[PDB]
């Protein structure tokens, strides 16, 4: 029944900044709080336990503070190595609970996605499958919504998204959404549309094509 | 009245792992040596593994030794079979079976059996990708920029690598993280943006390498 609340969920900053991440407990947890760092596709790494004790090997620019119901992770002098997700955790003898994570990224200005759509190749079509690809390129922040419409019927359950890691040169993200249909289903309809919603777009942008034209 | 039930099963690619469990009803496993047995497609039964009370002795068929592990949980009445580095010949129906009799002795038959779970090991440990163009058009133009790419579909396992023009084209390339499809195979796209004015002035070729299957594919993307 202890619930941990982490704030903010995304934190955008620059190299050299000093940043603070907050974790609050729904009831007092003394100093039974840990902080983990996690990079994409890797295991979480313990940084701090008992609220303020650094694990051996952890650089002193990380520091943990707090007790009772309010805890802080401070990173003093952000380095490239520090862009990552940070998780707080209450740990007890026989249970644990985590905060929702804070993803620390590089700050930049809002950038609308450029949107691109690709009909299936004739080669793929021959083999019985139609992959329709919508690309959202070089946008910021990472939050974005893509909806597929086929003859104005909203699609569900038949698309998959992939997103890049933050770009090392322009600090943007890109995203692919791929709609997969059987050749039979693909040939039943005419208009294929990718509709994109993003903070940098005043209204949503739609790229479409007509099958065969 | 006594029942056993296996969980886990299904398809595994050669070289893969799969873990089975066995649960029971109306008896406690603690008193019994527990076994895994399999029925191969030709119809015969093969003893797989045995685990004694308190786990003191674990024994395995020669064919699975070093690849399979049997464990037991006496407090909650479960038996486990870990299967690793799986081979086509592991394809079988797997049963958990109790060694027992009406009055327990030093050597009883298998008096109770689960209904079985089917395990299929496909011969292909790897599968090279199919590569399709993402062709540039007026629908993949934004401002003075065109996008093109390659869809790299239906490979296993990860990873594939993708370059453009044998490494001469790197600016404006994004190769997305692979996605696992419901088919059990991976797919990703690699895209590149270029000035719309450069279309027709050169070729674009994606060079796809799938080390696990020793497959290399070069795909030209036009117009
Ligand atoms: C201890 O008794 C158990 O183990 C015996 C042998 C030693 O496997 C077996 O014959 C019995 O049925 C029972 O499973
Ligand atoms: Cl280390
Ligand atoms: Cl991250
Ligand atoms: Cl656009
Ligand atoms: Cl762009
Ligand atoms: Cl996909
Ligand atoms: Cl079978
Ligand atoms: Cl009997
Ligand atoms: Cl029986
Ligand atoms: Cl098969
Ligand atoms: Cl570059
Ligand atoms: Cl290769």
């Amino acid at each position: 029944a202890v619930v941990m609340t982490q704030s903010p969920s995304t934190l955008s900053a620059s190299v050299g900044d000093t940043i603070t991440i907050t974790c609050r407990a729904s009831q007092s947890i003394e100093t039974w709080l840990a902080w983990y760092q996690q990079k994409p596709g890797k295991a979480p790494k313990l940084l701090i336990y008992k609220a303020s004790t650094l694990k051996t090997g952890v650089p002193s620019r990380f520091s943990g503070s707090g007790s009772g119901t309010e805890f802080t992770l401070t990173i003093s002098g952000l380095q490239f190595d520090d862009f990552a997700t940070y998780h707080c955790q209450h740990y007890a003898g026989y249970s644990a609970t985590f905060g929702q994570g804070t993803r620390v990224e590089i700050k930049r200005t809002v950038a609308a996605p450029s949107v691109f759509i690709f009909p299936p190749s004739d080669e793929q079509l021959k083999s019985g499958t139609a992959s329709v690809v919508c690309l959202l390129n070089n946008f910021y922040p990472r939050e974005a919504k893509v909806q597929w419409k086929v003859d104005n019927a909203l699609q569900s359950g038949n698309s998959q998204e992939s997103v890049t890691e933050q770009d090392s040169k322009d600090s943007t993200y890109s995203l692919s959404s791929t709609l997969t249909l059987s050749k039979a289903d693909y040939e039943k309809h005419k208009v294929y549309a990718c509709e994109v919603t993003h903070q940098g777009l005043s209204s949503p942008v739609t790229k479409s094509f007509n099958r065969g034209e | 009245e006594v029942q056993l039930v296996e969980s886990g099963g299904g398809l595994v690619k050669a070289g893969g792992s799969l873990i089975l469990s066995c649960g029971v009803s109306n008896f406690r496993i603690s008193a019994h040596t527990m076994n895994w047995v399999r029925r191969v497609p030709g119809g015969g039964l093969e003893w797989v593994a045995s685990i004694s009370t308190s786990s003191t002795y674990r024994d395995y068929a020669d064919a699975v030794k070093g690849r399979f592990t049997v464990s037991r949980d006496d407090l909650e009445d479960f038996v486990y079979l870990q299967m690793h580095k799986m081979r086509v010949e592991d394809t079988a129906i797997y049963y958990c079976a109790r060694k027992g009799s009406d009055r327990l002795s030093d050597n009883d038959p298998f008096d109770a059996w689960g209904p079985g779970t089917v395990v299929t090991v496909s011969p292909a440990s790897t599968k090279g990708p199919s590569v399709f163009p993402l062709a540039p058009s007026s629908k993949s133009t934004s401002g003075g920029t065109a996008a093109l790419g390659c869809l790299v579909k239906d490979y296993f396992p990860e990873p594939v690598t993708v370059s453009w023009n044998s490494g001469a084209l790197t600016s404006g390339v994004h190769t997305f993280p692979a996605v696992l499809q419901s088919s059990g195979l991976y797919s990703l796209s690699s895209v590149v943006t270029v000035p719309s004015s450069s279309l027709g002035t050169q070729t674009y070729i994606c060079n796809v390498n799938h080390k696990p299957s020793n497959t290399k594919v070069d795909k030209k993307v036009e117009p």
